[PDB]
RNA sequence: GCCCGGAUAGCUCAGUCGGUAGAGCAGGGGAUUGAAAAUCCCCGUGUCCUUGGUUCGAUUCCGAGUCCGGGCACCA
RNA sequence: GCUGACUGGGGCCUGUAGAGCACUGAUAGGGCUAGGGGGCCCACCAGCCUACCAAACCCUGUCAAACUCCGAAGGGUCCCAGGUGGAGCCUGGGAGUGAGGGCGCGAGCGAUAACGUCCGCGUCCGAGCGCGGGAACAACCGAGACCGCCAGCUAAGGCCCCCAAGUCUGGGCUAAGUGGUAAAGGAUGUGGCGCCGCGAAGACAGCCAGGAUGUUGGCUUAGAAGCAGCCAUCAUUUAAAGAGUGCGUAAUAGCUCACUGGUCGAGUGGCGCCGCGCCGAAAAUGAUCGGGGCUUAAGCCCAGCGCCGAAGCUGCGGGUCUGG
RNA sequence: UCGCCUCCUAAAAGGUAACGGAGGCGCCCAAAGGUCCCCUCAGGCGGGACGGAAAUCCGCCGGAGAGCGCAAGGGUAGAAG
RNA sequence: UCGAUCAACGGAUAAAAGUUACCCCGGGGAUAACAGGCUGAUCUCCCCCGAGCGUCCACAGCGGCGGGGAGGUUUGGCACCUCGAUGUCGGCUCGUCGCAUCCUGGGGCUGAAGAAGGUCCCAAGGGUUGGGCUGUUCGCCCAUUAAAGCGGCACGCGAGCU
RNA sequence: AAUCCCCCGUGCCCAUAGCGGCGUGGAACCACCCGUUCCCAUUCCGAACACGGAAGUGAAACGCGCCAGCGCCGAUGGUACUGGGCGGGCGACCGCCUGGGAGAGUAGGUCGGUGCGGGGGA
């Protein structure tokens, strides 16, 4: 679905979505990309939703790259009020600039249709990115 | 083919200024020299498109000397990406790691239209004496068969200089 | 392999000797010769020396000891000293350390 | 069990730390830092009792000395 | 309307080592017998409930949507 | 009886924010490789291929309250100075309190719900439901009310009328009454900054003008001879029409475009950015930004100058306590 | 659920709540105690009868990832093993 | 020096379980059940995207996976006025409003020949039946109908009735 | 005697002293080395520790150099975060002032430095 195997701990806090992407960012191993323009917790369901929609867009062909993971685990009580935490029931947290997705080995106009596509399935305004001098060497 | 820019000088002249100013804040360095400096956004993109740590740029600047640099670093930050700064490498006459953008030459020459391409390095890194610098590198081995993982040597070396290795590590191959 | 054997007995019995704070009588012995080096630390310095090169004896290499033992003593308590603590180094204290430690009293002592 | 709450210990806070800082003056006795391993070692004029706590030798002030990879030293300088 | 299950030749029901579906019970033929029944052999048809996915590959892994079985919530 | 909060300098303590991946774990893409998933040649040890399993290892790329190779701002404490304060310390007499709340910041629980709940640091209400602003309103902004005054200056907020003071001066924006409101998402609204393609070898708009050959294309057919259909979509002859984009359809007749000449005559089409707006936009007694009313504003952004404005500050007089 | 220990929450002093997230104790040892002396791990690769992923042996590499009676933390081979 | 799961672990007694719709007093809106309020997970309705089904396909009619909201009619969360009292379901009577429209009026599209439908837009003036069953609300059913609409008003309305 | 250089001790800074490669040293120090009678040793072994030695060797170890492949250290500039002061956003969150200011990374650095004492040369 995507989720991690083996945790060290089941549950784990909140936490805030303060700052900007830290890392992630520069575009690594396609040639286009799907940056966040907000912070957001990116479900499980919504990446296997947006990783769907572009295969769907072509061919079964092209180059898909995701590179953002749902290691966050998500708890929720069910219709009770109040006594412990829990339960189940997975994110991940993605602030701004990030590049998730970004696509290989197509034509620019279909990787950017599809990833407009892509990004319809996202909680968050999102932005198509190229490729870059600026996304260096390394 | 060959690339300059601009460059001035600063002091005082806070940079979140500057960089309203349309210009862009950067430093001048190398073992002989560290100096602070800024350029035009807009001028400065236009030739790092092109030169990009790739090839050389010679800056210019006022003296009017006119500096041979290699760009180092840039930090764009990461809510808008775009550059918020620049490192400038001034070059004399000693050898300088770099990278150098590669060219695959040939058609898929076995298993030809064919397997799936695979490029795995746009770049490489390599000690260079400034003096030539192989502003690209031709890369064909017309062997390009499916499976195989070309290491380095096996690179052309444009006449002047050396690997900065490693010699070992995966530039392309076909499945 | 890092850190010998040597190298650890070595620093065991230093550091236990260097707690009780006296001056520190510290003893060399090679397979020639044998020499001894009275330090003060925390200053890191040394007041008394005895050798049985400078003092340049031979024959029976503990009976060789026993005397720059002496030689130390007498020069030592000429300044002062009197209580000090046996450094043994990384030997077991027998044969030629022990007997330049039991010819270092008559002279400074509790050894 | 797993639900209902499973969890909800915790134990009394130790109240561990240094007790006194450099250059503060100190009487025989006085102990000078309360901790677990052995985070800073016994220096000068200063004792270590079983739970590995630090206590003035000597009346004094307090020093302390960062001998890198032989860890940090804490000791008292007399004129007591 | 809600959370959970089951669809497999002709009917009944298997079938987690992801990697070539078999056993019965029908049906046809054989051995058996004086002829059958029983019993033993042997036989074939599921494009294996549709559709997106993973995987080189899914009836065998995932998630919905259906035709149909179970447990669920009007109000004082 | 100078030691106080606060402040300056100096030392020491720390492991948060940020960040990092060296540990513990998680983790995307690739490489190289143990064991095998066994395709199998075995059914002798063999045994090779792996677009499946795979440790470690290299490369790229990430994540963590109970990870840390790192690590600020600040915080604590001691020394030395300033600091005479309804400050501080010592002894003793009298209490009351031990339901707190809002808000800001930092966390947890909760659903990145609650005028939710639980801690931390601050504040204010409590007890300042006294005063001014916010239409009205404990805790938002302003400000700590001893008494008096038909005097002055200001704070926040305001200066078209209700309503005290500008229908004040300059520059730009908006045509929705936006202002006076609510998102994804959308859109030749409108104004600016920019970049890219095409264009006086005369482009974009129109208009005038050509409207393929072998050939039915081989396929398929009563026929598809592009348009009831799956396609060798290939040789040619041209400044130049795809065996044909669509209406047509008794398959063909008739028809249009692409793609070209030509007429004219200066811009045209694409993308990105910012400002303001527009759609998205459905609730229950009678409506409304507090109301009237406002459109080069009485709205929004920029710069300015006056003024109005409190129990704050001042001026004058008085009261009481404390000090001198 | 109620006392005790470890970690996190805990906002880099101490302290700090919740029917917040996770685990442990109610023992044990006459040696698992005192001292003196000596010795140094785990792991990996290579070699070696029965010996296999591992018994024991030999080589090299291995700053601590092992050990420290039991949970976790801190500590620790210049020993606490 | 010993006897403590005095473990509800600062340990009332050496010695102790239940029931009350037969109940009582003192208190509390410090605290539950009703209604309101905040909230809006859940619920009802929109909208974005647009795999796909629809012979072909402009989505005629559908619409997976995901995304954003509106409403405040459900079930809840919270515990804020009210416990020196805010009478609770349902019916009856009497209405009034909302519009997310059941009918009638006017529209666009259609996979609209006509007639008859489908879907969406405008529109709240008026209308919106009678019965069997059950306390029922709902719902099912009979016979009709232009239709047999969904909500709010303390799940409207007990100083109006039952 | 000071000064310098080499060795031997022994401190200190705590990897800029480390790993790896290479080279170099025996007169003197030092080590390995000769032996196991004696003191003393090995859960077996003079391996180690110990003694009595002095024929040989700098092979090992140790010391001293030189190499930047690894390891270690590491600016300046710019960001992040932030004391204090202000704004903006339904929210999640964001911006301005003033003061402090990393981490990663880039440039570079580095094959140590040094105190006391001896022995020997100066
Ligand atoms: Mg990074
Ligand atoms: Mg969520
Ligand atoms: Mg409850
Ligand atoms: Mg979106
Ligand atoms: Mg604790
Ligand atoms: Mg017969
Ligand atoms: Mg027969
Ligand atoms: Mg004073
Ligand atoms: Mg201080
Ligand atoms: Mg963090
Ligand atoms: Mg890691
Ligand atoms: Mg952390
Ligand atoms: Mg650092
Ligand atoms: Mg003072
Ligand atoms: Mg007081
Ligand atoms: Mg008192
Ligand atoms: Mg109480
Ligand atoms: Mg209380
Ligand atoms: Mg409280
Ligand atoms: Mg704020
Ligand atoms: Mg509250
Ligand atoms: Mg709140
Ligand atoms: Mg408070
Ligand atoms: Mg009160
Ligand atoms: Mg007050
Ligand atoms: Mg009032
Ligand atoms: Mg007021
Ligand atoms: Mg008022
Ligand atoms: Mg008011
Ligand atoms: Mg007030
Ligand atoms: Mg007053
Ligand atoms: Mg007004
Ligand atoms: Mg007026
Ligand atoms: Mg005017
Ligand atoms: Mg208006
Ligand atoms: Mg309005
Ligand atoms: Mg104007
Ligand atoms: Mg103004
Ligand atoms: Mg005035
Ligand atoms: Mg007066
Ligand atoms: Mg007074
Ligand atoms: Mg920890
Ligand atoms: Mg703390
Ligand atoms: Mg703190
Ligand atoms: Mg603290
Ligand atoms: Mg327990
Ligand atoms: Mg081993
Ligand atoms: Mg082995
Ligand atoms: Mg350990
Ligand atoms: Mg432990
Ligand atoms: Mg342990
Ligand atoms: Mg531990
Ligand atoms: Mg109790
Ligand atoms: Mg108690
Ligand atoms: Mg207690
Ligand atoms: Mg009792
Ligand atoms: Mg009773
Ligand atoms: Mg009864
Ligand atoms: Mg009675
Ligand atoms: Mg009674
Ligand atoms: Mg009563
Ligand atoms: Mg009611
Ligand atoms: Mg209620
Ligand atoms: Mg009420
Ligand atoms: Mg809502
Ligand atoms: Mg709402
Ligand atoms: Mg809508
Ligand atoms: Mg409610
Ligand atoms: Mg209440
Ligand atoms: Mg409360
Ligand atoms: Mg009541
Ligand atoms: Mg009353
Ligand atoms: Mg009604
Ligand atoms: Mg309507
Ligand atoms: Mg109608
Ligand atoms: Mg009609
Ligand atoms: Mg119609
Ligand atoms: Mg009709
Ligand atoms: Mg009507
Ligand atoms: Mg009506
Ligand atoms: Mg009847
Ligand atoms: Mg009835
Ligand atoms: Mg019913
Ligand atoms: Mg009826
Ligand atoms: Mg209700
Ligand atoms: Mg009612
Ligand atoms: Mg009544
Ligand atoms: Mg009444
Ligand atoms: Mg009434
Ligand atoms: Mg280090
Ligand atoms: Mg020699
Ligand atoms: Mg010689
Ligand atoms: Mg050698
Ligand atoms: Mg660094
Ligand atoms: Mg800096
Ligand atoms: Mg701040
Ligand atoms: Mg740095
Ligand atoms: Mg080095
Ligand atoms: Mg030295
Ligand atoms: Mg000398």
């Amino acid at each position: 679905m995507l989720m991690p195997r083996r945790m060290k701990y089941r549950k784990q806090q909140r936490g805030r979505l303060k700052g900007a992407t830290k890392g992630g960012d520069y575009v690594a191993f396609g040639d286009y990309g799907l940056v966040a323009l907000e912070p957001a917790w990116i479900t499980a369901q919504q990446i296997e939703a947006a990783r769907v929609a572009m295969v769907r867009h072509f061919r079964r062909g092209g180059k898909i790259f995701i590179r953002i993971f749902p290691d966050k685990p998500y708890t929720k009580k069910p219709l009770e009020v109040r006594m412990g935490k829990g339960k189940g029931n997975y994110v991940a947290v993605v602030k701004p600039g990030r590049v998730m997705f970004e696509v290989a080995g197509v034509t620019e106009e279909q990787a950017m249709e599809a990833l407009r596509i892509a990004g319809h399935k996202l909680p968050i305004k999102t932005k198509i990115v190229r490729r870059d001098a600026y996304d260096e060497a390394q | 083919m060959e690339y300059r820019l601009k460059a001035y000088y600063r002091e005082g002249e806070k940079p979140s200024a500057l960089r309203r100013a349309g210009k862009l804040p950067g430093v001048m360095y190398n073992r002989h020299l560290n100096r602070k400096v800024y350029v035009d956004l807009v001028e400065f993109d236009k030739v790092f498109r092109q030169a990009s740590i790739h090839h050389v740029i010679v800056l210019e600047l006022p003296d009017g000397q006119s500096l041979p640099t290699l760009v180092r670093q840039v930090n764009l930050d990461k809510r808008r990406r775009r550059p918020e700064h620049v490192d400038f490498f001034v070059l004399s006459d000693e050898p300088v790691e770099m990278y150098v953008p590669l060219r695959f030459v040939g058609t898929p020459a076995g298993v030809r239209a064919g397997g799936v391409l695979q490029e795995i390095h746009r770049d490489i890194l390599v000690k260079v004496s400034p003096r030539n610098i192989p502003e690209f590198i031709e890369v064909d081995v017309s062997g390009l068969e499916i499976g195989d993982s070309l290491h380095a040597s096996d690179l052309k070396l444009p006449p002047g200089v050396e690997l900065a290795v490693s010699p070992e590590e995966t530039i392309a191959a076909v499945v | 392999a890092r850190l010998t054997a040597y190298e650890r007995r070595k620093f065991r019995v230093r550091n236990r000797i260097k707690r009780t704070g006296r001056l520190r009588l510290s003893v060399f012995r090679s397979l020639k010769h044998i020499y001894a080096q009275i330090i003060d630390d925390e200053k890191g310095v040394t007041l008394v020396s005895a050798s049985s090169l400078a003092l340049k004896l031979k024959g029976n290499k503990t009976e060789v000891a026993r005397q720059v033992g002496r030689a130390l003593a007498e020069k030592a308590l000429a300044l002062g000293i009197k209580q000090v603590a046996f450094d043994r180094g990384p030997y077991k204290y027998h044969g030629r350390v022990k007997a330049l430690a039991e010819g270092a009293r008559e002279g400074g002592l509790e050894f | 069990a797993l639900a209902s709450t499973r969890n909800g210990r915790d134990s009394q806070a130790k109240r561990l730390g240094v007790k006194r800082y450099e250059g503060q003056v100190v009487r025989a006795g006085n102990i000078l830092v309360r901790q677990r391993g052995t985070r800073f070692k016994p220096g000068k004029n200063v004792g270590m009792g079983r739970d590995f706590t630090l206590f003035a030798l000597v009346d004094g002030v307090v020093e302390f000395q960062d001998r890198g990879r032989l860890g940090r030293y804490v000791h008292v300088r007399p004129l007591a």
